[PDB]
């Protein structure tokens, strides 16, 4: 929503004040991420992970909030548009993370094999005739 | 109270015939 | 066009006939030895 | 200073109030996002000092699926984000549920928002409650809401626009229980109760309008137009202005008898209005035609005891008088002996607005007729027959006793409606 | 949010539920990896009813898979749609029940209930407002019958206010798969009338009948019958997941359908069923849908309703439609054959409408109907039971587990009481 | 001339001050270095910072605060944070080992070795002030140094500074939500200090601010920071008349004059009126009647009590922003009509108003919207007894079988403290119900 | 600032402390040489809790390594992180105790307790403010169960008002490792009852169940078990070394979780334990951490909470969370399971929240539970003791070092009295 040709100032597009809808913040399942993307490397901060967050992003977030959301005044208008320099850092081989990894693991085991060390859920015990754990 | 409205002030419960 | 233009507040107002005071709107017209003071209708 | 708080309870209330507030926004200057693109809006809309108008309504429902469409679609911007009250579960077609178990933990929020709406009100004329008898929250929570509204505010007039269960068609099985039990409570906490029926509106939409295959939206648009005609004289000037308190003085002869009808006369399509003159004499006859009423009860079997006529548009009192006399002189319509006048008139200059995409036409004349007859007693008799037919074997009572209710409630409500039923016989004779 | 916890049980339960989760993921646009790829925004806001939230925007189904042998668990886990399920939700044992109700209910199946209970309490306490449960099983097996009933009679007293549905597959009269199945059928039917709120009776040869004459399917494998069951398994909870003109959840179909706490056996149906050769030669209209719902060849239980009386009829419609040609058609079907509806309930019809159809279909409708013609299934199961029990045919496979021999006698007595209770409520004036 | 010395004791006091002093540094033009770039203020008289700030010899502003804690894990955050250069290094007192949720340790063992330095810093702070209005103590009841060392501090402050006014903004244990087990012992034993060595004690429930944040604001899952911002706004509103100009200025002595009927009754209730998000301020306006009616609702209260069951004895209304006295008069005349707000019989007026012309200041990354008006009702009600009634039950349940008393008696405390404190709270309950009984006759027949 | 002098005695103590110091050095950013190679300023702000500032810009651990036989110290010195420990802290004898409590307490531990007390007197008085001591040992061995209790009995005389912790490995129900283990267990519990402020009981097949069922580890070595014990060991003191919204040291937990001075046997736990293939099927979130915190398949002692009543429960959280969610979860778990909590304490949960999580984790938590279900372990050990002691089974290996049988009688009497006193609060 920060891209508009008619609101270009010094080569950067900016978002006007008349395009902000007040109901967008209470929309949990409209602006959401679906899949995302994995990388075949070790965890860490790198150049190919897209939503990788360093210690320079939280300082920028605290700075922009204390900078009044990057207002752009105009002639005969106190505040006209919102500067696009405050949302640049939320704008963007690699594999999919959502394909399941359990299919290449071991088979699930029956319950008595899982009960090899301490016994849980036996009918002939004290705890079967007590109130369970909710 | 019996079956039809008798002389005497009271609530007219019409299905119970009372 | 959507983007018309931000006009600066300076031009397009001043060359009129009179004084046009600000605190109390009064329109002093001063001809040669004549005066006609008006106000806001 | 002439404000009217609307309350919409249940799915029927919400789906009526959507069309109602669409018509309200079009009639005044209010954009769908609450902006302006001249004080008529103050009855229905409030004011903020930034150009934003907020409706004086509450959308209350227990299931979330009906209200969540309101806060998603076009008019999501118009309503306050809190004014759409929503529960977790529903009453599940159970008066007992929505009146004793689930509706108890919701009524505090609705009462608080009603109080906050009334704090903005200085000239509060009354309330407008929309619900349906055949549901659970439209019968249980609506009864509890009015029942505590009477203790909250007192003698303030609360008007009812209830969807009465139809004689022939029905959407439920347990609805005689709910309709028995809520009229035991909408007798002492409702100043008036305008009744509507779904199948009569189906027949009206089939015959008068060109629309075969009509959805519920076409049903709700007519109720929106009628309820705009009810409060039209508050917002616009007229030759003879009527108030909300001017209704019940001339329409309700006894406090037990407050169930009048509603009738929008020039229900006509755009193609058919191009050939029909819709003068006062031609549309006053359509009000008293039994085929054009919106309740499936025939006034030929009963007698009129009051008649309230509210006209819209360029109506001269000439034609109004000359057509009411014509209505009087024909003997298909008959009146009771103890009313020799039997008419109340009202004229507003402002014509009814048209909704785009609706099936109504642009008309310069419209009259909304309110009248209570003794012919509504057959509806009570039929609903009575259905109850005592189903209550003999106690066909569904276990779904009511286990949710906070007894055996004797059905019996005492049933003999109360026996008193209501043949209280009409002493009036019509 | 009103979320359903799904409970598979045994081979029948797993083979039905795999296809059920397939159609649910088809309707909501969920790939086997577990993400969302739907073409509309109407498929996501009500996904919490069946899908739990995992990390990374992954939707895991709300299912626990129960079996007493690892034969079917390993097959459904290696299937194309087997990777959506949580790995911990697979709970199975080593030694099967061996088509024994007693092994599944008392000795072998009792070993496993305390882990399925752990998974169920794991899953139900993560619910915010849990609506109810859902069990799929068969009454002719050993762990669908015994273990499923133990789950039914063990999660009911922990959660004594929810809505419990069972999509049970009662034994067919003619085609048979298990010799000992009358014992399991009787001993599970005796227990299914105390701890359930809704029970859907499905016969395999009724589905074969549907496939062989209605669908014209020639080699129907178990997948086609699974789709026939699962289409109406998803046609009942459809109003929670999608908006509509008239919504009805499980409880709204519970209060409106069962008159007494021991009459909760219905016969499902699915309206728009046609062959592939008759795909284009059909106009999908409401008069073509209700006519097929009430046809005697459409119910999935092999009990002809013409031998009995319809106590209550429910119908859930899907797809964009209005409410005139629904209610007029249901009135017509109530008035045409009025001898098959009980006179002591004047309106036997419940109707709901949702406007989101299944993909590839303009309109669809699901029939749920409570009939007293279900007594001919019970009495014939009882006849085949008593042709076996008087000679003690297979009682040593049941007595040898500590089950007292009187249990069969009281199960038969309760079954006969059910048949007689259905018989009295038929001719009742 | 109108100075006010803030004392923050404990972890809760320090984290409350970390938001209160950011709010104070934003209301006046104070950079975190300590600079005032512009001497002119938009609503004050070029010395408005003298209530909270003092000048140095290098053109710098230093807060009149003392941060006290018996452990340094939260004070070193102040020493390393954004405002590291604003505070004097000596103004942030620290200890070696905390009291570890033990009133006895912070009152008898650990607090004795650090109280002299804190009193020294308080003396050197009050030396500079020539017009000291009073103190503002910030602590919490469910702790060892917020309940034990604060008691010792107030006991020495009362005998050192005489009848100088002091106010505490304490945190009270919630009815259902708690973060400590031994918390009722500390909350009971500190009642004698807030009853004896106090002038106006404020009680604040964390749970009630949790309902306010989740309901009025759109913030689900709040933290302690969002809780502390509201308390900072309230203490800013209670002192805004000593700094800025308004129609009806009210000092801290008129407060206790018009709010405290008896010397043993000094427990009013706090609520902030226009606590709404920027989402919901777009639809509704914020008229004086709206934010006067909303202050009387039980959900808007900042403790878990119901004021409908009790009766108001006094009320103090503090107004900020676009407020003209005509609107306050209209709102008060409106709220005298209704049956719900029932006052006591011996207070026919029962209202004290105060109007300031400065709208409240927002913080970057804050929760509250920027508003034109703000009200802070500060009223005493007989409905505050239902917190002491809930606390006495827990103390009686614990002490009836003598559960945790061994951690207390072996740390120097005589074990008879618990019985005497319970008797004191019972006497307080009886005294609070004695001033609520109507002095009328109950009709006849 | 607040200083912990870590002691370890025995093979179990040494092999647990090796992984403990590995985990601490990973968390504080210490390379195997000893220096700092971390990437944060918070890792150095309270590093003197476990480390000493010394020559090289490097930090040496405050570890006192004690064993009667240097057999297992050879393995830790040859490990990757064996070069950090000071050579003076290794205290060792010549002959092992041979799983005998009497040799580790009277004959061979007596000659070695002088040098250990010299080392701990040096390490404890190089502190600005010593908080307390820390012992890792086992109740089944010979030099652990004797030498560690001798060290506690000698240290509590010198430093009485300090905090002593014991992360003892208590004997295992099903399969034991030492035949004479009940004697050592009873004789060491008799000392730990009167000598220890906070005791942590860890069972070995509880950890085997964890590694087999929760983590799905096919081939787990003892490194994973020591890793789990180290993870729950570092979580108790995580608020001493890192900031947070609500901080709690050892003394705060000692005050809150110990009602009466003889109930300090806790059951540790670690919340985000998830199998490899089940990692993407569940989310890290406060309800889904506190559910696994209270689960019976997560305790490190082999006795479920359902056998008794929960007396007091700790919960130390790490990460970026909201306090309202935490304090509503701990209230909800008390409300739902109302029969398993003691009714005479209105709040049975003490909550603390830290700032920095472990590396690679969003959230973490450390369950510490004081329950009356631990009394069934002491009953089991006591009856095994009576079965052994009725016929004087292995008693000649204890009287041969000069022990009286009244010691065994009194050590079982103390255990019986503590069992009967735990049973007092069952109702
Ligand atoms: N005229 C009209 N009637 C409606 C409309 N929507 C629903 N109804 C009526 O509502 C009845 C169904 O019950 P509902 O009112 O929806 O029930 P509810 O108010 O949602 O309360 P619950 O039963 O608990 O769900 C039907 O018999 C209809 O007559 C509508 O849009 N217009
Ligand atoms: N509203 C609010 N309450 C807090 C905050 N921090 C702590 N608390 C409360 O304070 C209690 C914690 O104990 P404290 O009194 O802070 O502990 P302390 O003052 O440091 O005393 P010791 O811990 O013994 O040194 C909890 O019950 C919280 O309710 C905070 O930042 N905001
Ligand atoms: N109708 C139908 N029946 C099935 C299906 N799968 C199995 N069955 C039936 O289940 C009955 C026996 O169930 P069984 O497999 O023994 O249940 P179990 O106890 O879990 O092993 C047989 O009559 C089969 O016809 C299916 O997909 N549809
Ligand atoms: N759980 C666990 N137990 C251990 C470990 N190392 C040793 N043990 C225990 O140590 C006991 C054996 O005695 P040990 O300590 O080796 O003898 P000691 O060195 O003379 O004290 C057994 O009870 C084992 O359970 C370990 O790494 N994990
Ligand atoms: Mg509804
Ligand atoms: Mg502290």
């Amino acid at each position: 929503d920060f891209d508009n040709a008619y609101f270009t100032l010094l080569g950067v597009p900016n978002k006007p004040l008349q395009c902000l809808d007040i109901t967008e913040t209470g929309q949990r399942l409209r602006n959401r991420y679906h899949e995302g993307k994995l990388a075949p490397i070790a965890p860490g901060i790198n150049r190919v992970d897209w939503p990788c967050f360093t210690r320079a992003i939280e300082d920028w977030s605290r700075f922009v909030s204390s900078a009044g959301e990057f207002k752009l005044p105009c002639a005969s208008k106190k505040v006209e548009s919102f500067s696009g320099y405050a949302v640049r850092y939320l704008k963007p081989f690699c594999l999919n993370q959502n394909p399941s990894l359990d299919r290449y693991g071991q088979k699930p085991l029956p319950f008595d094999s899982l009960n090899a060390f301490r016994r849980f859920g036996s009918n002939y015990s004290r705890v079967n005739y007590l109130t369970p754990w909710h | 109270t019996m079956e039809k409205p008798p002389p005497g002030e009271g609530v007219t419960l019409w299905k119970s015939k009372m | 066009t959507p983007r018309c233009g931000c006009v600066d507040p300076l031009p397009g107002r001043l060359p009129f006939q009179g004084y046009e005071s600000a605190c109390s709107g009064r329109h002093y017209c001063l001809r040669g030895m004549d005066y006609c003071v008006s106000g806001p209708p | 200073m002439r404000e009217c708080i609307s309350i919409h309870v249940g799915q029927a209330g919400v789906q009526i109030g959507n069309a109602c507030w669409e018509l309200y926004c079009l009639e005044h200057g209010i954009q769908p996002d609450g902006q302006m693109p001249d004080d008529s809006f103050n009855t229905f809309f409030s004011e903020t000092g930034a150009g934003k108008h907020v409706p004086r309504a509450v959308f209350v429902d227990l299931e979330p699926t009906v209200v969540d469409e309101v806060r998603t679609g076009t008019y999501r911007q118009l309503f306050h984000p809190e004014q759409l009250i929503t529960g977790k579960e529903d009453a599940a077609n159970n008066y007992a549920r929505g009146h004793y178990t689930i509706g108890k933990e919701i009524v505090d929020l609705v009462l608080d928002r009603i109080r906050k709406l009334a704090d903005l009100c200085t000239g509060l004329q009354g309330f407008l409650i929309f619900h349906s008898f055949g549901g659970g929250t439209g019968s249980g929570f609506a009864s509890l809401l009015m029942e505590r509204l009477s203790v909250d505010y007192g003698k303030k007039s609360k008007l009812e626009f209830a969807i009465y269960p139809a004689p022939q068609v029905s959407t439920a099985v347990v609805e005689p229980y709910n309709s028995i039990l809520t009229t035991h409570t909408t007798l002492e906490h409702s100043d008036c109760a305008f009744m509507v029926d779904n199948e009569a509106i189906y027949d009206i939409c089939r015959r008068n309008l060109d629309i075969e295959r009509p959805t519920y939206t076409n049903l709700n648009r007519l109720i929106g137009q009628i309820v705009s005609s009810i409060t039209a004289s508050l917002r616009f000037d007229g030759a003879l202005n009527v108030d909300l308190t001017e209704f019940q003085t001339n329409l309700v002869p006894y406090p037990r008898i407050h169930f009048p009808l509603a009738t929008y006369a020039p229900v006509i399509s755009a193609e058919k209005a191009y050939h029909e003159q819709l003068s006062v004499a031609e549309i006053t006859n359509a009000c008293f035609e039994p085929a054009n009423q919106m309740v499936k009860c025939d006034p030929r079997h009963g007698k009129y005891m009051a008649c309230c006529m509210l006209y819209r548009g360029d109506v001269v009192p000439k034609d109004v008088n000359a057509a009411i006399a014509t209505i009087k002189t024909k003997r298909t319509i008959q009146f009771v002996d103890w009313c020799p006048t039997g008419f109340k008139v009202g004229i507003n200059y402002q014509p009814p607005t048209v909704v785009p995409g609706g099936d109504l036409a642009k008309v310069q004349r419209a009259v909304c007729m309110l009248s209570n007859t003794t012919a509504i007693a057959e509806a009570w008799a039929r609903l009575d027959h259905k109850l005592d037919l189903m209550y003999a074997k106690r066909a569904f009572v276990h779904w009511y006793v286990g949710e906070g209710m007894e055996e004797g409630e059905f019996s005492e409500a049933r003999e109360d409606l026996a008193a209501l039923e043949k209280d009409y016989e002493e009036v019509g004779v | 949010m009103r979320e359903i916890v799904h409970l598979q049980a045994g081979q029948c339960g797993n083979q039905i539920g795999a296809k059920f989760w397939e159609v649910i993921s088809d309707e909501h646009g969920i790939d086997p990896t577990g993400t969302y790829h739907g073409d509309s925004d109407l498929q996501l806001e009500r996904i919490n009813v069946y899908y739990n939230e995992a990390t990374g925007g992954k939707y895991v189904p709300r299912a626990v898979l129960v079996d007493l042998e690892p034969g079917t668990m390993d097959s459904v886990r290696s299937g194309p749609f087997g990777q959506i399920f949580r790995p911990d939700n697979f709970v199975f044992g080593q030694s099967g029940a061996g088509n024994n109700w007693a092994k599944g209910h008392y000795t072998e199946g009792a070993e496993l209930v305390d882990s399925v209970l752990d998974v169920v309490r794991k899953e139900a306490e993560s619910c915010d407002c849990l609506q109810g449960f859902q069990l799929t099983h068969s009454l002719g097996g050993g762990t669908g019958s015994g273990m499923g009933t133990l789950l039914i009679s063990k999660i009911r007293e922990e959660y004594p206010d929810r809505i419990m549905n069972t999509f049970s597959v009662v034994p067919s009269p003619k085609v048979s798969d298990t010799v000992v199945e009358p014992y399991n059928a009787t001993l599970s039917v005796h227990q299914l009338v105390e701890n359930t709120d809704e029970t859907y009776c499905i016969d395999n040869e009724a589905l074969y009948d549907i496939c062989f004459r209605t669908l014209k399917l020639t080699t129907p494998t178990y997948g086609d019958l699974n789709h026939l069951v699962s289409a109406t398994m998803s046609g009942v909870t459809t109003c929670l997941r999608f908006p509509g003109q008239l919504n009805a959840d499980l409880r709204k179909l519970a209060v409106n359908m069962v008159p007494f706490p021991r009459l909760h056996f219905f016969m499902p149906g699915f309206a728009p069923l046609t062959s592939r050769g008759s795909q284009q030669y059909r106009a999908l209209t409401v008069p073509e849908l209700t006519q097929q719902m009430f046809d005697a060849k459409n119910m999935m239980a092999a009990c002809d309703p013409r031998h009995g009386r319809y106590l209550t009829v429910a119908a859930v419609f899907r797809g964009r439609m209005s409410m005139k040609e629904v209610d007029e058609q249901m009135l017509n079907v109530q008035n045409k054959n009025s001898s098959y509806f009980v006179e002591w309930i004047p309106n036997n019809v419940k109707t709901a409408v949702c406007d989101i159809p299944p993909r590839g279909l303009k309109m669809s409708a699901t029939f749920i109907g409570n009939s007293t013609a279900i007594q001919e299934l019970f009495k014939r199961i009882s006849e085949q039971f008593t042709a076996m029990f008087r000679r003690k045919a297979f009682l040593h496979w049941y007595t040898g587990e500590g089950m007292d021999e009187m249990e069969f006698t009281e199960a038969e007595s309760n079954m006969n009481d059910l048949v007689s209770e259905y018989q009295q409520y038929q001719d009742a004036t």
